């Protein structure tokens, strides 16, 4: 289902704060870049925590509990390895040059 | 199943397309709604059922309704790509590595 | 399952990291080659409150690291079992 809105901008405010505290950067094509903020707002909403949307689960609350899927997963943390494409290092041939992506990017790119 | 395309299955529809499948390979990508990688190499995937149309290509929602299909087949990586011959899964590639992809393609061919 | 008893049996062992491996949340130091440090095996977790979770680097491994004009500096890494060997 689509996630609520408030989620979405939980989601970018922490996006834009944490690609510059990680030094990298969102994908060339934001459409990208939203459609994963919007699986770790709809995880929020839906099971209490922005669970990996490129991951699947057995038992979601112990996935919850437990917390290494929970982005910014301990790939990301510890190894800046994000395989969602949300956080690029700028070597990455797809990271392009922001990090900052507005609500009406997010909402644009995910109308289809 | 129209080959040369894509057909979504669900936990219900797939096993019997699979067993329908007689001496053609069949590819299984298996997805989720937000995850951004699976959207990138989406339209890579339908290119190759067009080009593969010897082939039998499918997709499915790993959601709440089909979890226990993702569960019997195995996921963990979104994407995760399953080759089946012969009734049975022979082969998986997992994360949206087209390359990887294409060769696991290939090489089920040989 | 076996694999899981013998990787808590490994709670507390000596262990030597054997592959390349960069990280980067090492307190104050932006980025650290754990390849040839030693550390030891904290923790391995693939339960919660007793159901199996999905964490694919399950070991949790204390290593300490001599920082010039600091001294050593603790922290941990996460770890799977290709990426480590026993010391004993
Ligand atoms: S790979 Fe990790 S850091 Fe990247 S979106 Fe998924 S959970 Fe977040
Ligand atoms: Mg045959």
């Amino acid at each position: 289902t689509e996630p609520s809105e408030k989620s979405v901008e939980i989601m970018r405010k922490f996006s834009e704060q944490y690609a510059r505290r990680s030094g990298t950067y969102f994908c060339v094509d934001k459409g990208v870049t939203s459609v994963v903020i919007k699986g770790l707002a709809e995880h929020k909403d839906s099971y209490g925590a922005p669970l990996c949307p490129c991951r699947h689960y057995d038992d979601k609350a112990a996935e919850v509990g437990q917390g290494f899927w929970n982005c910014p997963c301990v790939p990301m943390r510890e190894r800046k390895e994000c395989h969602c494409m949300l956080f690029l290092t700028p070597d990455n041939d797809f990271a392009g040059k922001d990090q900052t992506i507005t609500s009406d990017e997010i909402k644009e790119t995910t109308a289809n | 199943v129209t080959v040369g395309q894509v057909t979504e299955v669900d936990k219900d529809t797939f096993w019997p397309i699979v067993k329908a499948a007689g001496d053609k390979i069949v590819v299984l990508d298996m997805y989720t709604q937000w995850c951004g990688p699976s959207k990138v190499i989406a339209p890579k995937y339908k290119e190759l059922s067009e080009k593969y149309q010897d082939m039998v290509f499918l997709k499915l929602d790993c959601n709440q309704d089909n979890k226990p299909l993702a569960k019997e087949l195995g996921i963990r990586v979104v994407p995760t790509f399953k080759i089946l011959k012969d009734n049975k899964v022979v082969k998986e590639v997992t994360g949206a590595k087209y390359e990887d992809l294409l060769a696991a393609i290939e090489a089920a061919r040989s | 399952t076996e694999e899981d008893e013998k990787a808590k049996e490994k709670i507390g062992a000596r262990v030597r990291v054997t592959v390349p491996l960069k990280v980067y949340h090492v307190v104050r130091v932006p980025e650290v080659e754990l390849m040839g440090m030693e550390g030891f095996i904290k923790d391995y977790v693939v339960l919660w409150k007793g159901k199996k979770i999905s964490a694919n680097l399950p070991f949790k491994v204390q290593f300490v690291k001599e920082i010039e004009g600091r001294g050593p500096v603790k922290f941990f890494t996460h770890l799977k079992e290709d990426e480590f060997e026993l010391i004993d």
